[PDB]
Order: structure tokens, then sequence, then C-alpha cells
């Protein structure tokens, strides 16, 4: 896919953005969300218990039974919340690796520049082998950017696949 | 009877806290930007934003469930006292 792009494009694209601060901020947000909802979970169970021992009756036990699927759902929700920060960190890490491993624009430009210079002076054919060397290096740049972008896509797709779709809560009434 | 009215209030408090925490971090979770200009970064950002939006809808639904439950606690207290 990205192997159809020249390294000039693949390298430029990975260097252009604002960086991962936006994602890391989101990660800190999901963690706090996880903390808050865990406390919400505790408070919901303390309420049910506090209602049971205060006024134990047929009406209350019915309500206690009706809420059992919801406390179950709440547990699943909290588990799912604690998962998000970890997967965002995996995505950020993947990006950081892609950024680090991509062929720097300076190296690509210098290759193309050096190749043109040799070509400009190759009427006698003494630089043909070296020009071949530079074309090989550029082809390597091309394939390397392709591989880096391939691994990036794979790592991000893996991380996103661990983010289960949210399920709607069951009624208590 | 009194305990049911008390329970209804504690439930509503829980609903509020869930809604408040959701609203508090929504500007961060729904505003994820692509870290780079490439297609992979954009797809990751887009996913994380949509995921946050879907979570907010999930919490709003939970808020409804909690409020219905508090209403049943309130109706239960008044209905089973007359």
């Amino acid at each position: 896919h990205f192997e159809a792009y020249p390294p000039e494009v693949n390298s430029a694209n990975i260097y252009a953005g604002p960086g991962p601060d936006s994602m890391l901020a989101a990660a800190r947000a999901w963690r706090s969300l996880d903390v808050e909802m865990t406390a919400v979970q505790r408070s919901f169970n303390r309420t049910l218990l506090s209602l049971m021992d205060a006024w134990a009756g047929p009406v209350v036990m019915q309500l206690m039974e009706a809420a059992k699927p919801f406390v179950r759902w709440l547990t699943d929700l909290c588990v799912q919340l604690s998962e998000v920060e970890r997967q965002i960190h995996e995505i950020v890490r993947a990006y950081e690796w892609a950024h680090h491993d991509m062929v720097p624009l300076a190296q690509i430009y210098n290759n193309r520049a050096e190749r043109q210079i040799l070509i400009d002076n190759n009427a006698l054919g003494q630089f043909t082998a070296q020009i071949a060397d530079l074309d090989q290096e550029y082809d390597d740049f091309w394939d390397e950017d392709g591989e880096v972008m391939r691994d990036y896509r794979l790592r991000v797709s893996d991380a996103l696949s661990k983010l289960t779709p949210w399920k709607a809560p069951p009624p208590i009434a | 009877p009194e305990a049911l009215t008390v329970a209804a209030t504690e439930v509503r408090r829980i609903r509020d806290r869930a809604i408040q925490s959701d609203a508090q971090v929504a500007p961060m979770t729904t505003a994820v930007r692509p870290p780079a200009a490439d297609l992979v970064s954009e797809k990751a950002a887009t996913f994380l934003v949509e995921y946050a939006r879907k979570y907010r809808q999930t919490i709003a639904a939970a808020a409804v469930v909690l409020e219905e439950f508090a209403h049943a606690l309130t109706t239960g207290a008044d209905k089973y006292a007359t």
C-alpha cells in the first residue's frame, strides 16, 4: 500500500504532524475516567448493601435482584475502561517507532543530488557503477519506508482490535 | 420507606458523578489529533475519537437506567405507603 509511494512522500508525511501529545492527553483522560467509574461502581454497591441492611423487605429484595445485571455490566465497563490507556500507549509507541525508523529527508535528497551530479559528468561512462550504487540505495530507501509504514499499520490495527465496542447497559426497572 | 427515598438520592448522586466525569474529559478524548500526516495516524485518531463518542452514548444510556431506577425507588416508597 504505502510501498506505492516514493520515500520522499512517506518520510515527509511521518515528520509533518503535531506529534503524539494529543494522544497522550487522551490517554491520561481515559485513565481518570477509569478511576472515577471504579469509584462509581463501589458507591453503587455500597448503596445496594446500605439499602438492604436498613430495610430488608420483599420490595427491596426484588429491586436488589433487578439490579444484578447492571452491577455486572458496570464491572465489564470498568474493565474495558482500564484497557484504553494501554492501547493508546501502544499506538503512540508505534508512531514513535515509525518516526524514528523512517529514512530522513536529508539522506534521500543527498542521494538524488549526488546521482544527478554523477550523471551530469558521465559522458565518458566512468561513473556508471557508482550511479548504479546510488539507484540501489534509493530503491532501498523506498522499500525501507514501505516496510516501516507496513509495520506501523499492522501495530496500529492490532492495538485498535483490542478496543472492544461499548455495550449498552441493561435496564434495572 | 424512608430508606427508599434515601437510596433514590444516592443513586441520583451516582448518576451525576458518572455524567460529570464523562463531561469533564470529553474535550480530551474526543479531540485526538493524528500525530502525523500519514494515513495510519489519521485512521488511529479517527478511531479513538469515534470510540470516545460511543462511550459517551453508553454513559448517557447508563444515566437513563440509573434515573429510572431512582424513580422506581421513589415511586416504590410512595406507592407502598398508601
